[PDB]
């Protein structure tokens, strides 16, 4: 027996991969991030799911490719990501882990809905 | 608690 | 050789994928509780089919072996309605799919 741990988060640079720094992805920072960070339903998707203090020795079985927007903000300071469309799938992958991981309906599955509808409001207005 | 095909564990919710 | 690719790395590959696991053997829809799923869905297919039919010299070609692959993803994305947890997990398979097959040789 023993207590259960988080993995190590994901990574937030690589010397192997290019790095970039378009308009769209610093509109991505300092709008998209922006508001999504600021927003009352955002402290459970700021920093990497803690299955330890959420008592969830299944998430971590479950998901194998965990995001959080606190990853994605230092991706973007980064400059880890090349274009817009590699960040917008870390987006949606945070996401898509929320409704594939908690049944419809449920809190956190209504706060990740609320960040998606605002994300997709500013992702809409990405400039050329 | 989710169940998706035979497989079932806690969700946030629990 | 194309068929040889597509059982020996591309199934392989998405077989050991974390959401691979209600797509590895036909839908049993009495022991998962959908009475309607063989009613709407007239062809099922499954990865565990599939990889049967690569080992026993079934496919003409690795085109309809290619085909069996979409059609286990459209039966799950014309039972289960957008943005289903389940669809969500066809998709993510489905997208590494398309990434394993565009490297065919």
């Amino acid at each position: 027996l023993g207590s259960s741990t988080n993995p190590p988060p994901p990574e937030t640079s690589n010397p192997n991969k290019p790095k970039r720094q378009t308009n769209q992805l610093q509109y991505l920072l300092r709008v998209v991030l922006k508001t999504l960070w600021k927003h009352q339903f955002a402290w459970p998707f700021q920093q990497p799911v803690d299955a330890v203090k959420l008592n969830l020795p299944d998430y971590y079985k479950i998901i194998k490719t965990p995001m959080d927007m606190g990853t994605i903000k230092k991706r973007l300071e980064n400059n880890y990501y090349w274009n817009a469309q590699e960040c917008i799938q870390d987006f949606n992958t945070m996401f898509t882990n929320c409704y594939i991981y908690n049944k419809p309906g449920d809190d956190i599955v209504l706060m990740a809905e609320a960040l998606e509808k605002l994300f997709l409001q500013k992702i809409n207005e990405l400039p050329t | 608690w989710k169940t998706i095909k035979g497989k079932t564990w806690r969700t946030k919710q629990c």
